[PDB]
RNA sequence: AGACUCUGGCAUGCUAUUCUUAGAGGGACAAGUGGCGUUCAG
């Protein structure tokens, strides 16, 4: 009862009692309480003053401590000797703690440190733990490290349960030791590793983990010492499958290798192949946890210790000498880790090979090919579960190099005329499509142009030959290798010289080859989206853009086709081109629109081209186009007005450039035109127009309040427009006009009050515009939450209560939405004044309105029960609602890969293997793993016409 | 004159927009709606609903 | 609604603050009778409400003690709910524009003598006697005084072995120093003698309507209490009741000279008070100053 | 929007029956759903066409060996009758 | 925090028919794009 009090020693003694006499701190308290410390052994009085001394002693009387450190050392030392002769715990524990504080703050000091250190082996846990933590705080808060290291060495050599205790000391204190003492400590630690006791082994592996995890400097640990302790630690490797000490052995060897690489990288990479070979051998253990740990450790070493030095190492071949030869050796180890003897870790081995590819491939490709051929052979097994992982690995290797080196290693056997129909390496084309990102385009030209052309010719020739089965297969093939162009267009290294060889080919393939067009368009977009980083590349793209523009315009403007992908390609492709030919094509498109001999579909297509060309032109062409399009805002055709408003939105969309200059030059003209064309705007044309108004609200000057207050009713009636996009644009425009009035005055709250009283009268007139203004206030209440002033919100809420009595369902629904938003937003302390009125208006709603709007009333009652008492809501509702309430309360009681067959699916254990028995099974054959599997081998009513019946 | 805007014609949309714009202009030019806006709104709503 | 105590009492508004809690009003939802609420926080500096419950259930039956209604623990608090009572004596002191008459103070003196008789026959001391601590009844209890707030109460005698708490010096001033005793000021263990010395102090507070050490200011609380102490020894007994009957003076002299283990004759004090009451020719008609200003309105 | 069990079941069986005669876009799929299936509901016809279009845009991105062996298996079944 | 049933906007189309009709047939299926996504559900 009296420890939890604020006045107790728990809180206030730590704060205000340290200020002794008004100034913190004075040891005159301690200088007066020597008389209790001497010749008095009363329990619970020495312990309490020792507790207070320990608590107050941390508040830095440091020069006084340096002065009377001799007096304190003698006093607490005689206390130590007397209490050791007597044998108490609490007084001894807090005198250990306060001596620890004194030694942390500050010849005889070595004696005090020895006296503090000698009580670690004291058998009582409270004494031992306090002494250990005090020694750790003193050393980490050093000239005394040699003495305590020698003390730990002699204490180990003297001794069996205390061995674990100063091993805990070693675990907590190894980083703060000198190098020779670290060497002697590790020699003694391996001496106690000569014993077969398990707990000492686990604790001293934890000591190694704490030693290597802290990443010590050169003074604490040298590289030669790290290499020696790494070579010494190889002698234990407990058996194969112990999984408690093998985990620690792998972890400390990982940390030691990381520290060795951090000190001297070449020696660390030189010592890595032995550890990688032992890890690959340890991957044959039947335990899954050690397999995951070995995979994670080798992945960490590959990512942090192997990857960043490969620019220094360079390319490795079969005749490497330095660290490159070590990289080749540990690659040889991970390649040997792919044989038939594993057959259960192939998921982990393939994942680690995948990160190996990603880290290593660009310099390790000359030796990389045999592993690629072997893993290609592994997919030829009848039943493979790691097909997705194998495809990820092949994609990682392709991402490392590209298809040229891979096809040198594993060639495609679809080169022209084949005999059978079962392509064994057909997964390579999806892999190449999914994972080519850093290749050269010239290889794509010189390999995939003639091969795909010959396969397309063969497909067509077999199509006229009657065989419609093989022709479809070859057409799907040529489609698949024509989808590699977006992959090749990701980040090419020679797109400044190889794009000249594909311009006319891509033009004809987008002109008279529809079956590729979308992908071709995507390829163009993909290229642009990440390929115009350099300037010569963008110059080449413009130099062929001047030819590609008529082709794309004629493709989009033709009658019927993937017009929308062509339009997106045109949009980006015109954002990356020069302005003069944009002006020329804008003039030609204006000529085509103004030509009366054009059809309506052609006119709309050229208007879409005008929309695309509008933001990319200069200010004079934009002004001329705006003058041409300005009479079209009153056209009776909804499509023409929609395209006109889209043009006006697109020219106002650019925040900088000729569009912004045109807006600044023609703001008054645009304002009077948009105010004049407000009366004759069609329903689809509301959707872009608001956005255009949006684009002229963001940069509107202070002398424009009349324009906004004239636009307001249109924006509200568009918040209840038919189109969801128009409603979204109107809500965004209301928010943006609210933001625009936050810039015209000094007081934000008064400006928001003005904006609200400019939109308030909509609660007065017709029913649909009343619901319009309720929805507008509902949207605005969620955005400017406290800024209008909650009391005004309360008044608005009261008004909504009157609108809760409306006959029309739309007004009631909008009022319920406003009530939900108000409950969410404004404060519960101000809700509690207004719960009764709003929920009384809820209560006398109707029978029909209550029955129809049961979801919203249920959610509102749930929110009110969450925010207030359940008994209050029960008291103020009428009878029937109470039923729903208890259900709500019961509710609150209850609240506390790409194959055909896999896609067409009706949607200890992993170590199992199946042999197969043909020639006799030669286990020593390099191609034996193909015959060792990892998985188990092996409705409607048709009518008389034959058509199926679906119901 | 249906309340739902999705089922009713665009000419009547224009007529309703013009009528509500004129009503907004008249209510904004009214001296009663210059000193106590929300009080006048509450009185008008109370009158309109006691009519109903 | 927002909070229900006991399952059948609905809480109302605050009426005051106790020594170890806050005082609220509540209405019973079953029958409609009105009760008073003492609420305290379950984690605080003084968890003494269960001792208060024990002292209230000890003091039941006799006159001048409100009857116990309920006690319990409510989700962050401990709440003890009692019968409703009226204002304290200081509220009537404020309402009467700071003036008391001879008849009214002898009514109050007889009532507090009876209260002190009851509490020392129930083997407990108060140690925080003040006009705020004595409440007035309601309804037919409108002529009966009531004693509350056993928070600072303690045991002063044993039922079996007839032994007092042993005397020992240096006791902190638990109650208020406006009516604390000289023995309470020094640190002498408080007994019944200090209790009716505090009764004499509140009596002279009611008579003189002011204290010479009221509103005294010093360096700190301890210095204030000490200064009040030596100016209390510096004040003669007879000068405190100049122009007044000597009954109060020799009452103070009698209660000052009482020993520790003695048993005072309270019948003697009641006899002397009623002799003075009948020699000034008044009758027990219960017509108090607050009552007559209610009928005057 | 979510898709019911009968739509995906009928789509899977219609793939397994007539993958050969299908197309790649919503037009050809709704046409072959008109001329292959009875499908009295136009709503369910649009749903089945959309989901078989989703199946098409999923499955020609896979390896061609499975689709190829499906073609000669379907050709063998058709030639058998 | 309704994956229940039916269903509207547009037809210068068929039916006695571009302005009024009332039967049928179309049209919308998340169909297309870009990001986030277990790379598939969303």
């Amino acid at each position: 009862a009296a420890h939890k009090e604020i006045c107790a020693v728990l809180a206030a003694v730590t704060e205000v009692i340290r200020s002794q006499g008004g100034k913190e701190t004075e040891t005159e308290y301690f200088a007066a309480l020597m008389t209790t410390m001497e010749a008095v052994e009363s329990p619970e009085s020495l312990a309490a003053v020792a507790y207070l001394l320990n608590l107050v002693l941390k508040r830095v009387p440091s020069p006084v401590l340096i002065k009377k450190f001799s007096d304190t050392s003698k006093a607490f030392m005689d206390i130590m000797s007397a209490q050791a002769s007597s044998g108490s715990t609490s007084v001894l524990r807090w005198v250990l703690s306060c001596l620890a504080t004194l030694l942390r703050k500050q010849p005889v000091t070595l004696q005090v440190y020895h006296g503090l250190l000698s009580f670690t082996v004291h058998p009582k846990p409270k004494i031992r733990k306090a002494a250990q933590h005090g020694v750790c705080s003193v050393l980490k808060g050093h000239p005394a490290a040699i003495s305590t290291a020698k003390f730990c060495i002699q204490e180990i050599e003297k001794s069996a349960t205390t061995t674990l205790h100063m091993l805990t000391l070693l675990k907590d204190l190894l980083p703060c030791f000198p190098e020779g003492l670290v060497k002697s400590c590790s020699e003694t630690l391996l001496r106690v590793m000569t014993l077969s006791h398990v707990l000492v082994t686990a604790c001293a592996m934890q000591a190694f983990h704490s030693l290597f995890h802290a990443r010590p400097g050169l003074s604490t640990l040298s590289a030669e010492l790290n290499a020696q302790i790494i070579t010494a630690l190889y002698d234990y490797v407990p058996s194969e499958n112990d999984l408690q000490p093998l985990l620690a052995w792998l972890k400390v060897m990982e940390k030691a290798h990381i520290n060795l690489v951090r000190l001297q990288w070449d020696l660390g990479l030189g010592h890595l192949p032995r550890f990688f070979g032992t890890a690959v051998t340890c991957l044959l253990s039947p335990h899954s946890q050690v397999l995951t740990a070995a995979t994670q450790s080798l992945k960490e070493i590959l990512k942090e210790c192997v990857a960043p030095h490969m620019a220094d190492i360079g390319s490795v071949t079969s005749s490497a000498s330095g660290p490159a030869q070590s990289v080749a050796k540990m690659f040889r180890a991970v390649e040997e880790g792919l044989t038939y003897k594993f057959h259960a870790a192939w998921s982990s081995v393939l994942q680690l090979l995948c990160v190996f590819f990603e880290a290593c491939g660009r310099q390790a490709h000359p030796v990389m090919r045999k592993c690629l051929q072997s893993l290609c052979d592994l997919r030829l097994s009848p039943h493979f579960p790691h097909t997705a992982a194998l495809d990820q690995a092949v994609g990682a290797a392709v991402t490392s190099m590209g298809p040229e080196v891979v096809l040198q290693a594993v060639p495609l056997e679809i080169d022209g005329s084949e005999e059978t129909l079962d392509f064994p390496r057909s997964w390579l084309l999806p892999v190449i499509r999914d994972h080519v990102q850093e290749t050269r385009l010239g290889f794509f030209t010189t390999y995939f142009l003639p091969l795909a052309n010959t396969l397309k010719s063969k497909a067509m020739d077999l199509a006229q030959a009657g065989s419609t089965v093989e022709s479809k297969i070859y057409d799907t093939l040529q489609w698949q290798m024509w989808t590699l162009l977006p992959g090749f267009c990701t980040r090419p290294t020679d797109v400044a010289i190889s794009f000249k060889g594909l311009a006319r080919t891509l033009g004809m393939a987008i002109s008279e080859r529809p079956d590729l067009r979308v992908t071709v368009c995507q390829a163009l977009r993909t290229l642009i989206t990440k390929g115009c980083q350099a300037e010569a590349d963008r110059a080449e793209v413009s130099r062929f853009a001047k030819n590609f523009l008529p082709i794309l315009f004629n493709l989009y403007g033709q009658p019927v086709a993937p017009r929308r992908a062509v339009l997106e390609t045109i949009r980006t492709y015109l954002t990356i081109t020069d302005t003069q030919l944009v002006n020329s094509l804008l003039e030609k498109a204006s000529e085509k629109v103004l030509d009366p001999a054009s059809s309506d579909f052609t006119r709309l297509s050229v208007l879409d081209l005008v929309v695309a060309l509008a933001p990319c032109a200069d200010e004079a062409a934009i002004s001329k186009l705006y003058s041409t399009i300005r009479p079209y805002l009153e056209s009776k055709a909804h499509g023409v007005q929609k395209k006109a408003y889209r043009v006006l939105e697109e020219v106002c969309a650019s925040p900088q450039g000729p569009g912004a200059l045109f807006v600044q030059s023609h703001l008054e003209d645009l304002k009077k035109t948009l105010l004049d064309s407000l009366r004759s705007t069609s329903s689809p044309a509301k959707r872009p127009r608001l956005k255009c108004l949006l684009h002229i609200v963001r940069k509107l000057s202070a002398e424009h309040k009349e324009f906004i207050t004239a636009l307001i009713p249109e924006v509200i009636l568009c918040t209840k427009e038919v189109s969801v996009g128009a409603r979204k644009n109107a809500f965004a425009l209301l928010v943006e006009m609210g933001h625009a009035f936050l810039r015209f005055g000094s007081n934000q709250e008064e400006a928001l009050q003005c904006y609200l009283v400019l939109i308030y009268p909509g609660l007065v007139g017709a029913v649909t515009m009343v619901s319009c203004s309720i929805l507008a206030l509902t949207h605005l209440l969620f955005e400017f939450k406290g800024l209008m002033g909650t009391s005004t919100v309360e008044q608005l809420l009261e008004n909504v209560c009157l609108l809760l009595a409306s006959r029309t369902r739309d007004v009631v629904k909008s009022a319920l939405g406003f009530i939900k938003v108000a409950v969410t937003v404004m404060d519960v302390a101000h809700l509690a004044k207004h719960v009764q009125l709003v929920m009384e208006a809820i209560g006398k709603l109707s029978d029909d309105m209550r029955r129809h709007f049961r979801m919203k009333l249920r959610n509102l009652f749930t929110k009110f029960i969450r925010k207030f008492g359940f008994e209050l809501v029960k008291r103020l509702l009428p009878e029937e609602y109470h039923r729903v309430l208890v259900n709500i309360r019961k509710a609150e009681a209850r609240a506390k890969g790409d194959s055909i067959e896999e896609i067409l699916a009706d949607s200890r254990q992993r170590s199992r293997a199946w042999l197969k028995e043909d020639e006799p099974l030669n286990f020593l054959d390099p191609k034996v793993a193909q015959r060792v599997l990892a998985t188990q081998p092996g409705g409607f009513k048709v009518s008389a016409d034959g058509r199926l019946i679906i119901r | 004159r249906p309340s739902e805007l999705s089922r009713m014609s665009a000419a009547q949309r224009q007529q309703l927009l013009e009528e509500e714009r004129t009503r907004f202009q008249e209510l904004l030019a009214s001296p009663a709606y210059r000193a106590s806006p929300l009080v006048a709104i509450g009185q008008t709503l109370a009158r309109q609903m006691q009519l109903e | 609604a927002e909070f229900i105590v006991g399952g059948k009492y609905k809480l109302g508004r605050k009426i005051g603050s106790g020594s170890f809690g806050d005082i609220y009003l509540a209405t019973n939802i079953t029958n409609g009778e009105e009760v008073a609420v003492k609420l305290e926080s379950q984690k605080a500096r003084h968890p003494q409400l269960h001792y208060e419950s024990k002292l209230y259930k000890i003091l039941q039956g006799g006159v001048g003690i409100p009857h116990i209604r309920w006690y319990g623990q409510e989700k962050d608090y401990n709440v003890l709910v009692m019968d409703l009572l009226g204002p304290s004596l200081e509220d009537l002191f404020n309402f009467c524009s700071r003036r008391f008459t001879m008849k009214t103070v002898l009514m109050l003196a007889d009532q507090m003598i009876s209260r002190i008789e009851y509490v020392h026959t129930k083997n407990f001391i108060h140690r925080d006697i003040k006009p705020d601590n004595f409440l007035m009844g309601i309804g037919r209890h409108c002529n009966k005084l009531f004693l509350i707030d056993f928070g600072l109460a303690k045991k002063y005698r044993d039922n079996r072995t007839r032994q007092h708490i042993p005397y020992r010096e240096d006791k902190n001033l638990t109650g208020t120093a406006r009516y604390a005793s000289i023995n309470a000021h020094l640190g002498i263990e408080q007994s019944r003698r200090d209790d009716m010395e505090s009764l004499g102090y509140v009596l002279m507070y009611f008579n003189r309507t002011s204290l010479p050490w009221q509103g005294l200011k010093a360096a700190t609380k301890k210095q204030k209490y000490e200064k009040i102490s030596e100016k209390k020894m510096s004040t003669p007994v007879e000068v405190l009741c100049k122009g007044f009957p000597a009954e109060f003076a020799m009452y103070l002299n009698y209660c000052r000279g009482l020993r520790f283990e003695e048993a005072p004759d309270y019948m003697y004090l009641r006899q002397l008070f009623r002799i003075l009451f009948r020699t000034l020719n008044h009758q027990y008609d219960y017509t108090f100053d607050w009552t007559m200003l209610k009928q005057k309105a | 929007r979510v898709r019911t069990k009968t739509v995906k079941k009928a789509a899977r069986v219609i793939i397994e029956k007539y993958y050969t005669r299908l197309g790649n876009d919503f037009h050809t799929n709704k046409r072959v759903c008109e001329e292959i299936a009875i499908i009295p509901s136009k709503k369910l016809r649009n749903k089945i066409a959309g989901y078989v279009t989703h199946l098409m845009k999923r499955i020609q991105r896979g390896p061609v060996r499975g689709i190829s062996i499906k073609l000669q298996e379907e050709e063998r079944e058709r030639r058998d009758n």
